[PDB]
């Protein structure tokens, strides 16, 4: 039933680029079957997806199918080709991505659970307690459980707007942030992570109701992150609190320049920070990554030999599959919601 | 080939087939087992009576209303309701007809799964879907976005729906419903000298309620019209033959809804609760919600529910708002009609949870397909 | 006691109270029986709208006194 | 009035105490429909039990909860017990104490569940669980001996001393009547007849119970049949047909003594009796050889009594004294052993009260009813 | 009750509050003296960002409390 | 399941191996992927491989007791009745034969990816030094795993001269059961340890080739076939293993210093195993049990070589195909029994 279930989904008007990718590979996964003749494909597509190289995957997807059109169905393939040139992603409505990313945070956070002896965080304490502005509070208790650690890494927000500024001055990307200053107020949501409060989610992934804040896009900013990266879910446009992490991290690096295991370690703090920011709702992936990736910041790492994974992980399939079904259903529903309504406009 | 639909309701199970615009069969959702004395003496494997024969035989049985308050308490006494439904009431074999079911707003994550389990495991339904009754009701209105005030026997929920998703943050539950009103009418009618105290007597106070009772636009004007005139009074032929006269009691009872101080509840009325839920949504979506407030349920069938609710929610809300309370005429069975509709939709044929999928993913497939 | 209160349709509501009871109470006991809000209520005996605070005794209200009930129509 | 129940492998024999016969005997089979179309319209009848299920065999799938002696399904045995208490005997269990029978060597778990199911599901005011064979002995009048219990499913040779069924010596054989109904069918099919269907098995039980017998020396008996028509007897099948059955009359119950007829490399009922008697202290063996009571419906074949002696006088010492005691009413001997016990005044203290159930749990069984 | 609020340059804006004062009031009382919009303001005491809703009473703010002031450059 | 499983358990030719393969299946499907039980299966898979059937049987039955609330009683019962009387006969341990034959391919493929075939190019010389003059010298280079095999299997030439000084020390070889009868050749399309006439899967079928027939002396006390009945008998025990150890004892002495001698010696020992089972010469434990003798282990101990003996972390593939074999072979016994009992009524 995939041949039609998919075409029905393609019909959806609000199809993002993230979706075609997710849906297509599904048709291709199911129909082609698991023959390792093509397993190289799905693995790149699920890796490029994470890295937001959507167009590339799209090309590869279309041509994978061009070559294997005998095996597959032209009807889906042709459609995939008609809808593709026009696909676009609106940041404020990249719902599938917000599911992939909320869930990836957990995988990533679960990775660090096993990977870390929570040593680095008990040693980053000293660097924070030093660069802390006086108004802040020292951390003097042992960071033993990893939930204690999140609290710590998230208290680097206290250093903001004081110590963050010298490092922020050099960004050529931050000046393009689009959080509008309208203090539209907090709203409730029972949806996890970067997910939007009024958007569907699997009934298993529903955090208890909380008051998530609501933020807005200036949209008059030119070159705004949101317009440059329309492929990004927008919770606040960009983390300047990253710059505050980097104040601390620059210090850890200097203070522990010698240590052999520095690379691994810096990537437990950089990476947890990513998890927790996408988890607790503060920002998306590309809103933290795309500030740390800026050249000026990399010099700190490069000159101390730290190559950063940025949280790229070996397997993202779990979250690919789950997201595939999200779009599947969110999209077959749309179609139902249009037949339902062509049957109520066909009455009286 | 038809798809069975079933409103696992609080007080009345309402079931039927897909093409139908009516629930073919409805019965009390109640199940009883003999209370005392082992009257099951000759009753071969009849240790349980479910349905219309559970109130027919009442003294003989101890009744446990499952699905009271809207969420399935006892799963063992609900399979029996489902047996009664498929085999005995609808005369169908579940294994041949797909089954849409209904779940209440806020069904715990867990309850949904056991439902998926029972159907596929106990009944071997070829396929299945579980849906929030309120979303379904809105679907009969022809709307994908709005707020439904679903009032029934034991639970009244206010479910704001945006793009088919019952927003869990807004759903508010008023555990006040029809039973409390049939019991209130008994109380108020008793103080007029009549005596309606027996469980048998509750069942004619439900007829008086449904047949005569109405919601007054202004309780105050209408309480007066009842003392300033005898027009409102109406007469009911009790089955004993006694003709009783019901007047101010006609609106007093349905008012318990808008002012539940009448039953000893400090809770907000159906009017405030609606607002308190529409105000638990983003400013952007409240607009459409006010303009699309569907009334579904049967305690919403009282004459005057709509006109009053506008009046009441246009008073708790902005003066520029387009408040529109939409009460379909068939609201008693709207949840089901919406479902009968969905089931007959073609696109829906792909939204079903097939047996194959159950085998592959287990009970939790419900979560991924039937959001 | 057994005061009587007459609605304009002529029907009487028979209330039982003590002369140690404020009209505020008496108006409310009426509510319990008939549902009438007490702010709709105006009780007239011997020509005067009885003020709620003062007890039945202040107006020499007595056994089987027949009080009268006009329900303030307002809001409409 | 106490009620007694024999949880038999093939038939549930139940009734009331003080009577000498089971008021109600029915097969221990429970049926659930196969297809859902039957249930359409019936009233919560997912279960037809007993002769009703035999009747409606085709529409149902039968389960024998007590085959081979131990209760496998407790869901289904609840239904067997319901039929018995309410539908068959027309009694409310809440008002009658219940004596139940348990197979030899029933695990400690099964015994406990029975006590629970009774006091919990049937509210029985009192209960006793007791080994079937000790009871069969009790009817015989003895407290010491060995009982060859035969049945539809399982045959146990239980040695009892002073009322205690010795766990060390109890032996179990899986040869029983159902097997003998099936050997008979095969043997009668070879003679030319055609008994293969379940209806057909039904009638080969009556050409089993009625006509069959155990011969004292098979070899002479095979000869009598091949030289004379004295042995042959006639049965009128209900399809209006008459059949002639001769050698098959004794070959069938021989399967007990020579189970090789059925493929079993097992020891026969004579050797099993010896083995249990030889897995016992020498001092007690003498008394067991002279109190060999036979309980069962497969031991109701004519002639088993005398043959048994022939064979256990040849397997046992020369000077020994050997008595094989077969009461004539032995199909329902377990029960009558129970009716005897239940009716006893002294037994009015051995009951397990509800008071004690609650105090000690399902495990009071062990303390009171061994 | 004169609290002192310290900017980053170290200067103190001595304000006079009463304990019942919601922080939201205190923020806008700062818009009085120095003009700083309240939104730009983030106020901090005891290593906590004081929240608008709760009163200063709730954070055990007493006679001299040097609450500290970070303002937000969120412009671009 | 629960029908298919029970029908199968009824075959009177059930062997310990089959119960373990079949039982786990019911357990795997019924219990499903709760992963609370993940470790059970995986240990059992290892216990199976190590021919520790008894313990596995215990655990299999005892797992059931603890998780019986979730299982069909008839089965858990039949399993319980059938298991105490379960025996393995080496002449026909059919399930293990499929598992072992396929496990040779797994090991062959593992060694393939982990080997630069260097060791065989260093072991090449020890042979050329320990070779009996009768033998040719491998002076070519080993660039294919198949050429490594040709090489290793040719240590068969060292037999009967070099091998003996080590065989005399063994206390297990004296109890070899290969009968000395020269029964001869019968063809087979079945790979490896698998018997010629026995069933196979239509994908695992090799080209027709003649195979040898060997017999068990059952008059040998302490026979290997008695001491380890769980081991299928193809030739009882390997003495060519003693010839391997002649080469290996040397390579170890000749490279005691090399750090990665553990790795290397275990690509040899582990392809020896693969090739023997795969080609039909002997079974797994027929070789392993020789190399594991205390005396032979000494060479390794002194050189700090810990041998994995082929144990591989993932044997799932094989178990699965083995589970399916037993399923069908056991279910076909039943059809055939019913057929028999339908034609038994015919004639
Ligand atoms: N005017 C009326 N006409 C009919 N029924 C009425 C009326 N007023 C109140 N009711 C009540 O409606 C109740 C039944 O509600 P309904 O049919 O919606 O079932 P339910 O238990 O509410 O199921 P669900 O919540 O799934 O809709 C009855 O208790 C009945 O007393
Ligand atoms: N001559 C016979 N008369 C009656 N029944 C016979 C006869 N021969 C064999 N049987 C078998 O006896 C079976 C019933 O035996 P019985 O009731 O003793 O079994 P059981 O329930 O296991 O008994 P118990 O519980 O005493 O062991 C019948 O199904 C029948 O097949």
């Amino acid at each position: 039933k995939i041949e039609l279930s998919i075409s029905l989904s393609l019909d959806s008007p609000k199809l993002d680029e993230s979706d075609f990718i997710l849906l297509s590979v599904k048709y291709l996964e199911k129909s082609l079957g698991k023959k390792k003749e093509f397993s190289g494909f799905f693995e790149d597509i699920e890796k490029l997806y994470f890295k937001q190289n959507y167009k590339e995957a799209i090309e590869k997807i279309l041509d994978f199918c061009k070559k294997n059109e005998s095996l597959l169905s032209e009807q889906v393939v042709q459609r995939l080709a008609e809808v593709a040139p026009r696909l676009k992603s609106n940041p404020k409505d990249n719902e599938s991505r917000r599911l992939y990313e909320t869930l990836y945070a957990d995988h990533l956070e679960s990775v660090i659970k096993q990977e870390s002896d929570l040593s680095v965080f008990n040693e980053l304490r000293d660097s924070y307690n030093a660069v802390k502005p006086e108004y802040a509070v020292t951390h003097e208790t042992e960071i033993k459980t990893l939930d204690e650690a999140k609290q710590f890494i998230l208290s680097f927000v206290m250093l903001n707007d004081n110590v963050e500024l010298p490092l922020k001055a050099q960004s050529e990307r931050y000046p393009k942030k689009d959080r509008s200053r309208e203090e539209l107020g907090n709203t409730p949501s029972a949806n996890p992570g970067i997910m939007k409060p009024n958007s569907p989610n699997f009934t298993d992934n529903l955090v208890p109701v909380r008051d998530v804040p609501k933020i807005a896009i200036n949209e008059k900013v030119a070159g705004g992150y949101s317009k440059t990266k329309p492929t990004t879910p927008f919770v606040a446009s960009l983390s300047g609190t990253t710059y505050s992490l980097m104040v601390v991290l620059t210090d850890y690096i200097e203070k522990h320049k010698t240590d052999k295991d520095i690379e691994k370690k810096v990537n437990q703090i950089i990476n947890l920070w990513i998890s927790s920011y996408i988890k607790e709702g503060y920002h998306s992936y590309s809103e933290v990554v795309d500030v740390l990736t800026e050249p000026f910041l990399q010099s700190i790492f490069d000159k101390a030999n730290i190559k950063l994974n940025y949280g790229v992980l070996d397997d993202t399939h779990a979250e690919f599959r789950k997201a595939q079904d999200y779009v599947f259903g969110l999209t077959i529903q749309s179609a139902m919601h249009h037949e339902l309504q062509e049957r109520f406009k066909n009455k009286e | 080939i038809a798809a069975l639909v079933i409103d696992n309701g609080s007080g009345m199970c309402k079931a039927g087939f897909a093409g139908d615009d009516a629930p073919r069969a409805v019965f009390p959702s109640i199940v009883g087992r003999p209370r005392h004395q082992g009257v099951m003496v000759g009753m071969g494997q009849k240790d349980s009576y479910v349905g219309d024969e559970a109130q027919s035989k009442r003294g003989i049985l101890t009744l446990k209303y499952p699905i009271e308050h809207g969420i399935v308490t006892n799963w063992d006494d609900m399979e029996k309701i489902w047996h009664h439904t498929f085999y005995n009431e609808l005369r169908v074999a579940p294994e041949e007809h797909p089954v849409l079911l209904t779940e209440a707003p806020l069904n715990p994550k867990a309850n949904r799964e056991k439902m998926t389990q029972i159907m596929f495991e106990t009944f071997n339904t070829p396929a299945m879907y579980v849906a929030i009754q309120a979303v379904l009701s809105l679907y009969a209105s022809g709307r994908t976005t709005g707020i439904v005030m679903d009032s029934g026997d034991g639970v009244t929920h206010t479910v704001p729906i945006y793009e088919g998703y019952a927003l869990p943050h807004a759903i508010l539950r008023l555990d006040l419903a029809g039973r409390d009103l049939t019991d209130y009418l008994m109380k108020i009618l008793t103080e007029r000298g009549y005596s309606f105290t027996t469980t048998a007597e509750r069942e004619i106070v439900r007829d008086i309620k449904e047949k005569l009772c109405y919601v007054a636009l202004d309780f105050e004007q209408e309480m007066a019209t009842a003392a300033s005139s005898s027009s409102l009074e109406k007469s009911y032929e009790l089955p004993d033959g006694q003709v009783i006269t019901i007047g101010n009691e006609r609106f007093r009872c349905p008012e318990a809804l808008f002012q539940p101080s009448f039953l000893g509840m400090e809770s907000c009325g159906i009017h405030e609760t609606t607002f308190n839920s529409i105000m638990k949504c983003d400013v952007d979506i409240r607009k459409d919600l006010y303009a699309n407030t569907v009334l579904s349920g049967g305690t919403t069938m009282y004459p005057g529910i709509a006109d009053r609710m506008q009046k009441e929610i246009t008073a708790l809300a902005p003066s520029t708002m387009k408040i529109k309370i939409i009460a379909p005429p068939e609201r008693k069975y709207s949840v089901w009609i919406g479902g009968s509709i969905l089931a007959s939709l073609s696109t829906f044929q792909q939204m079903w949870i097939s047996k194959q999928e159950y085998d592959e993913s287990g009970p939790s497939i419900v979560h991924r397909k039937c959001f | 006691m057994q005061i009587f209160v007459k609605t304009l349709t002529g029907k009487t509501i028979t209330l039982e109270v003590e002369p140690s009871d404020t009209i505020e109470n008496v108006k409310a006991k009426i509510q319990d029986k008939e549902g009438i809000p007490p702010d709709q209520q105006r009780l007239i005996f011997a020509g005067k709208q009885l003020e709620d605070g003062r007890t039945l005794s202040d107006y020499n209200i007595q056994k089987e006194s027949t009080l009268h009930l006009v329900l303030r129509l307002r809001g409409g």
